[PDB]
RNA sequence: CGUGGAGGUCAGUGACGAAGCCUAGACCGUAAGGUCGGGUCGAACGGCCUCUAGUGCAGAUCUUGGUGGUAGUAGC
RNA sequence: AUAUUGGCGAGAGACCGAUAGCGAACAGUACAGUGAUGGAAAGAUGAAAAGAACUUUGAAAAGAGAGUGAAAAAGUACGUGAAAUUGUUGAAAGGAAGGGCAUUUGAUCAGACAUGGUGUUUUGUGCCCUCUGCUCCUUGUGGGUAGGGGAUCUCGCAU
């Protein structure tokens, strides 16, 4: 019966409620005069957050990465058939990296055939973006030497501040696993190298679960030892995929969507 | 178990010291019981082939176009021991980047095409070893009198190569092909100073679309002489290679030189190479280099796999007889190798190295090593206590 | 922006709806100390709430009146999202209301559902 | 191919549809005499007729010139062969993207124009 | 016969046609020159028909006569058709002699038709489409689009920001 | 098809009849296939499960488990499996609920009457 | 034109998402309506020849269920 | 042999589908009438409760974190959530509004992974030339399939 089943479990409910609420009461009245006792009763009762429920080389940086001793040249194109949104990002990669070149997709010259112009053009990295709709959708990076690169899923894409002309400073957070260093050191190395703190801009990459968080803002520093920040505009969201470790040859962590079952260890 | 796993970023040989079940990404699971690198030369030196010639003595080569003669010790550190590795002679220069620099040009996609070793096994009892190169560059070396190595000749094959095999079953012989390149027997002098074409490979007819099938055999294993009637003119040898394109042909130098049937693998001509042959029960129905030791087609299943992540198993007749490690492989397996029949090597991309049972495909060993893996060899099977 | 922001809501409240929409009307956009200062002074009648839908004297300047019942369930919400703030750690003194709603709940008495959320104001900004 | 001439491009409403919530903007006839619609009074809503009549050279033509014929497999894609210049292949609604891409293929192999491609597909 | 066949196919639910919004009858027969389900062109209702097809890559000129209407088994013959174009037309015009106009010109047109469709090839040699069509389900949509945002309020990025930033310039200035 | 006129095939009575078969008639339909081992041995294809009986796992997410029985829920038609448990927020472990008819009976109970079982549906022992 | 059900046909559609619903989206027809683009939804539904009827709503001081001004008013 | 809207027990429906079907799918129960009598409303969570451990604000309602769960846009008010109606943000407009003909302005949506076709010139191939074969019918203006030799070659394809 509706009705019985409804009307039991309200009841029940209340109570508990109340009796939840007079021994939350009556712990924090009593506790007060034994503050250990609510220091012991915290550390006998953990969160369990999803954090803590974790499912638990400089040959190679230098030799599949840029270095300071040579400021990298970063080719900047467009899958075929783009349109306004497309250039719309475009512009904004240009206001963020260094050293951007804009090519007109040329619709029938190979990936072998543009590597070798690049190579031919002393180029550096390949980024191209690509669109379905009239919205960027997701985003590519290949390192011209040995072709270690990595495909990026982009959503969320938001356009307050007017940043200055100074490089912004580059941390990142949340790398600790061998595969997220790899992408780390890829934003290390595709990004400004040069800090000019003057200025006071700052590019944070923050990931979490497996999204990075890509933002800018200005920060001020106050005598009480704390930083204020202020968002410098757009709003960015990247998803690592693909991960080929060659031009398109030898993929090493393709996601799958059979993945994300496991609910943890968040690659 | 002991094994002696290639990490190409180190450069450096791992020897792993571990039990069946061992899985180092539950700390709760066995653990191995040592895992250190030995003669770490960088990335840009890093091991290409491997060939245990015995427990103590192991010959190994180099990216670098150096091979190194490696003596093996043994050394007390519960109650197992752990191995050191010395070197004692080496031969370099064999290399030629010239011919693979000149090929880079009309090819699918890759860079300059630096050479690498294909191929490292006895040509024979005498200590002679043939050394095969991407460049075409085939080179003989020996064991002296005095343990140090010696180059006795520098042989060319067409370029691209992509793998060499040996005939080892006499019932020199070896066939070789690359990228472009059709397959070719090719017959040694007994004095190794000279090479002879004797039979080569053919196109198969076009597709549908008239289109020429491309040409491009990653590995090779041969078969024994097919019985009963022998045509001369024509050579008794019977082989089968897998190519890049999905397409798993059979040879039979008695039938013709194109291959009497040509199936295709995997939809879309998937990326497919390390043609290994595997027996369904796990016998040893493999000769020592790897060839199989059977006169027909119907028993032959081979151990293949994608570029992608996937080790695949198929039949005589292309048929997929299942996957390995398909919930755990996570990268492509650039090295599979089945070992004493009932052990599966595999290593890849993907930094694990795992050991499957072909009887059950269960995962008998985990070991996390770091660096990417390009060649695996197991030196004993034995349990430690 | 969740991270900058603070929520708290009070379902099945028997408070009249009208009343209580016109409490959150007046109360919209303030700062959560002026907000919390002037429902204090309401309920001492020095202030009176407007009633500009649901409807003479000098405190309605700033037609008013003084929902004592509704304040105090507005304040106790307000309350709850000060408190909900301090532990995500927010600075208090930046907190306003942005958002306050007021929503018909099931019937008899006229209870309604009440959601208000709290953000931090931008400030610190220079070059 | 003839000019697409339009008649009537504006979609026929029920009188009082936007009125009264209750009456659906499907068109009705009235038919009450002292309707005003119904004597078509002056200033009233146009009352669809013969008069409207879109002529069979350009009838069920798209505004780009290809008839929509609905498909539901490669079978049935396939016999649009001979008339892809008249016809067009509309991909169903109930079709799922597993087989909307080979659809497609299929399409694009043939030439046969697609009235709504890449839908529930992403690149 | 023909006329009986006909008339029930036409007005007694054919199996094989298909009725589009504009009031055409198409007909999916794989046997039929043209997908229309009108008469002389659907083979059943036709003693005698012609029609090109093609399994491989070679094209093939299918053709049915009274001879083998009681053995359906052995009803349609086939011809390569020299897939030379001028070789090809003039050997369908020899083979279709004496047959209707109709027949021949439709037999004509389909293998036209089908010779041109090889732009498949065209598209397949000209390969390294890097778009890669990728379908999303519903249900992988709903997981990236929700976890995403319990990931951005759990990150709390400004916080991690700001204590980066302090523990930077503590000894970085 | 049903050739007997005393046999209905109707949708609505069999699911009635399901629902509220006895405990006696719940016996024969928690029933669970043998082992290919076990059916060479015994020579019989599917016997009713008990307490004792060692079942593995071949469907749902738990497939590849194996474990001794330790109840039969014959009111819920599910049986539980030592070791196969869930694992609460509050740490509280609830076996998981399967039915037989998704397991693999790997080790047998043997009582009198069991034997007596097998004998009448021509099995050996 | 549209709907409940039935005979036949699409070796039909569909967990890689069927029906329904929403949609300042588009296409088709003179229209009953059909179709496709995007969001929720979850497991059945449809292209066509016939048969069948408890088959189509704007009102009947129409029935059930739900909600507004009156009104925070009369009043307590 | 004949009737059978009661009883027991069975086989079925071109029948209806929680405002239908018996009034009752969870009832002749609650309920109204001194009484004979009348007489309802109410189905579905989720695979399984795995039914929100734990922190935190509230005398009390339930909130905010946190997590379980395919999904909580399934939280026992639970398979899906439209109108009438109500509150917020934004746009617009102001003793009325509503619709039709034509258009400006504001906002906003579509707007070809079309990248071809033709004749000519190198080179590699095959179903192309030549030699030697096998195979299905019937017998035919055929089809299928092999082993040796080359670029007389544009018969097609790729450059």
């Amino acid at each position: 019966n509706k009705l019985k089943r409804q009307e039991i479990f309200a009841d029940i409910k209340h109570e508990k409620n109340k009796e939840r609420h007079t021994m939350r009461r009556k712990r924090a009245k009593e506790e007060r005069e034994n503050p250990e006792l609510r220091e012991q009763r915290l550390k006998e009762n953990v969160t369990q957050t999803i954090e803590n429920t974790r499912v638990y080389e400089d040959d190679l940086m230098r030799y599949f990465n840029s270095n300071s001793n040579e400021p990298p040249k970063i080719f900047l194109t467009t899958n075929v058939n783009a349109k306004k949104s497309a250039y719309e990002f475009a512009n904004i990669l240009i206001e963020i990296l260094p050293n951007v070149t804009f090519v007109k997709r040329k619709f029938g010259y190979k990936l072998k055939e543009i590597s070798d112009i690049c190579i031919k053009r002393n180029f550096t990295d390949i980024v191209i973006i690509n669109e379905d709709k009239k919205k960027v959708t997701g985003l590519t990076f290949i390192h011209l030497p040995e072709g270690p690169t990595f495909y990026f899923k982009l959503s969320s894409f938001v356009e307050h501040g007017r940043p200055t002309s100074h490089i912004p400073e580059l941390i990142l957070n949340n790398f600790q696993t061998r595969l997220g260093q790899t992408v780390g050191r890829l934003f290390q190395s595709i990004l400004p190298q040069n800090p000019d703190i003057e200025g006071r801009q700052v590019i944070t990459l923050h990931n979490q679960r497996d999204y990075i968080f890509f933002r800018r803002h200005r920060y001020v520093f106050k005598d009480n030892e704390r930083v204020g920040l202020q968002e410098l505009g757009p709003q960015f969201t990247l998803k690592l995929k693909r991960l080929q470790r060659g031009i398109k040859e030898e993929t090493e962590w393709e996601h799958k969507p059979e993945m994300d079952k496991e609910k943890k260890k968040f690659y | 178990m002991r094994l002696l796993v290639s990490c190409v970023d180190s450069g450096s040989i791992k020897e792993v010291l571990c039990n069946i079940g061992t899985d180092t990404s539950v700390q709760s699971a066995l653990q191995p019981f040592h895992v250190a690198p030995h003669l770490a030369e960088g990335l840009k030196a890093y091991v290409d082939r491997m060939w245990v010639i015995s427990e103590d003595e192991a010959i190994l080569a180099r990216n670098s176009g150096v091979v190194e003669l490696v003596k093996i010790s043994k050394h007390l550190k519960p109650k197992f021991d752990i191995s050191e590795f010395e070197i004692t002679s080496s031969v370099s220069d064999l290399f030629d980047d010239a011919k693979l620099e000149s090929l880079s040009s009309k090819s699918v996609k890759r860079t300059k095409l630096v050479d690498g070793f294909v191929t490292l096994c006895p040509i024979k009892s005498n200590n002679t070893f043939v050394a095969a190169t991407k460049s075409g560059l085939l080179h003989i070396i020996k064991k002296g009198e005095d343990k140090k190595l010696i180059k006795l000749a520098s042989l060319g094959l067409k370029a691209p190569v992509e793998f060499l095999q040996l005939y080892d079953l006499e019932d020199y012989i070896f066939a070789y092909g690359g990228e472009e390149n059709l397959i070719k027997l090719v017959e040694i002098d007994s004095s190794f100073q000279s090479l002879k074409q004797i039979w080569e490979a053919k196109n198969v007819k076009n597709d549908r679309l008239d289109m020429r099938v491309p040409v491009w055999p990653m590995a090779l294993r041969f078969l024994e002489p097919s019985p009963g009637k022998t045509e001369k003119g024509k050579l008794n040898y019977q082989f089968a290679a897998i190519t890049r394109w999905s397409h798993l042909t059979k040879y039979s130098t008695q039938h013709g030189r194109k291959p009497f049937a040509q199936i295709d693998l995997l939809p879309n001509r998937e990326p497919l190479s390390q043609m290994e042959v595997f027996d369904a029960k796990g016998e040893n129905v493999v000769s020592s280099l790897g060839n199989f030791q059977s006169e027909t087609f119907n028993e032959l299943n081979v151990i293949t796999t994608d570029y992608k992540k996937n080790v695949f198993k198929f039949d005589g007749n292309g048929r997929m007889l299942g996957k390995v490690g398909r919930d755990d492989i996570t990268g492509s397996s650039t090295y599979i190798h089945v070992h004493d029949g009932k052990y599966l090597l595999q290593g890849g991309l993907d930094r694990y190295v795992r050991i499957f049972d072909i009887k059950t495909n269960k995962m008998l060993v985990k070991v996390y090593v770091g660096s990417r893996i390009n060649f695996i060899v197991m030196l004993d099977d034995v349990e430690i206590e | 922006n969740p991270a900058k922001s603070a929520s708290a809501r009070g379902s099945y409240l028997r408070v009249s709806f009208k009343n209580t929409r016109e409490t959150a009307q007046a109360i919209n956009g303030w700062e959560l100390t002026k907000a919390q200062k002037y429902l204090e002074q309401v309920l001492d009648h020095q202030r009176a709430i407007p009633f500009r839908r649901f409807n003479r004297t000098a405190q309605g300047k700033e037609k008013a009146r003084w929902p004592a019942k509704s304040v105090k369930f507005v304040q106790g919400l307000l309350q709850n999202a000060a408190a909900n703030a301090e532990a995500k750690g927010l600075d208090a003194t930046k907190l306003y209301v942005s958002h306050i709603q007021v929503n018909q709940a099931p019937k008899e008495s006229s209870p309604s559902h009440i959601e208000l959320v709290v953000t931090e104001k931008e400030e610190a900004v220079a070059k | 191919h003839p000019k697409i001439v339009k008649k009537h491009t504006k979609k026929f409403k029920r009188h009082h549809s936007d009125r009264y919530h209750r009456v659906a903007e499907n068109w009705r006839k009235q038919k009450g005499i002292d309707s005003v619609v119904r004597r078509r009074f002056r200033g009233n809503i146009s009352q669809p007729k013969i008069g409207y009549g879109s002529n069979k050279k350009t009838k069920f033509l798209s505004p780009s010139g290809h008839k929509t014929f609905l498909v539901a497999n490669v079978k049935d894609l396939e016999t649009l062969t001979m008339h892809t210049k008249t016809y067009a292949a509309e991909i169903a609604h109930n079709i799922s993207a597993k087989n909307r891409v080979v659809i497609l293929a299929r399409a694009k192999a043939l030439g046969i124009k697609v009235t709504n491609p890449k839908g529930r597909l992403a690149l | 016969s023909d006329e009986i066949v006909w008339q029930v196919i036409n007005q007694s639910f054919c199996s094989h046609r298909i009725k589009a919004p504009n009031g055409q009858n198409f007909c999916r027969n794989e046997y039929n020159v043209t997908g229309l389900c009108t008469r002389q062109s659907c083979p059943l209702a036709n003693s005698k028909y012609a029609t090109v097809k093609c399994d491989n890559g070679k094209l093939y000129l299918y053709m049915k006569t009274p001879e083998r209407a009681h053995t359906p088994a052995k009803l349609w013959e086939r011809i390569k058709l020299s897939k030379n174009y001028t070789k090809a037309l003039q050997q369908i015009d020899e083979h279709l002699l004496h047959w209707s106009k109709f027949f021949r010109h439709k037999c004509k047109q389909r293998f036209t038709k089908l010779t041109q469709v090889m732009i498949t090839e065209r598209r397949l040699a000209l390969r390294e489409e890097e778009r890669h069509y990728v379908g999303v389900a519903p249900k992988v949509k709903r997981r990236e689009q929700n976890r995403e945002r319990k990931a951005l309020v759990a990150a709390k990025i400004e916080k991690a920001i700001e204590k980066e930033l302090m523990d930077r310039l503590k000894s970085g200035a | 098809a049903k050739q007997s006129l005393d046999v209905s095939s109707d949708r609505r009575k069999a699911r009635k009849a399901y629902f509220t078969a006895p405990s006696s008639q719940r016996r024969v339909l928690l029933s669970a296939p043998l082992s290919k081992e076990l059916r060479a041995q015994y020579g019989i294809k599917a016997l009713p499960i008990r307490r004792d009986d060692e079942v593995l796992v071949v469907r749902g997410s738990k497939k590849g488990q194996e474990g001794k029985i330790s109840s039969v829920y014959r009111l819920k038609f599910a049986v539980q499996v030592d070791k196969v448990t869930k694992e609460k927020v509050n740490g509280a472990s609830v076996p998981i609920n399967l039915h037989p008819s998704k397991l693999v009976i790997t080790k047998l109970h043997l009582d009198k009457d069991r034997k007596a079982l097998i004998q009448r549906k021509g099995g050996k022992l």
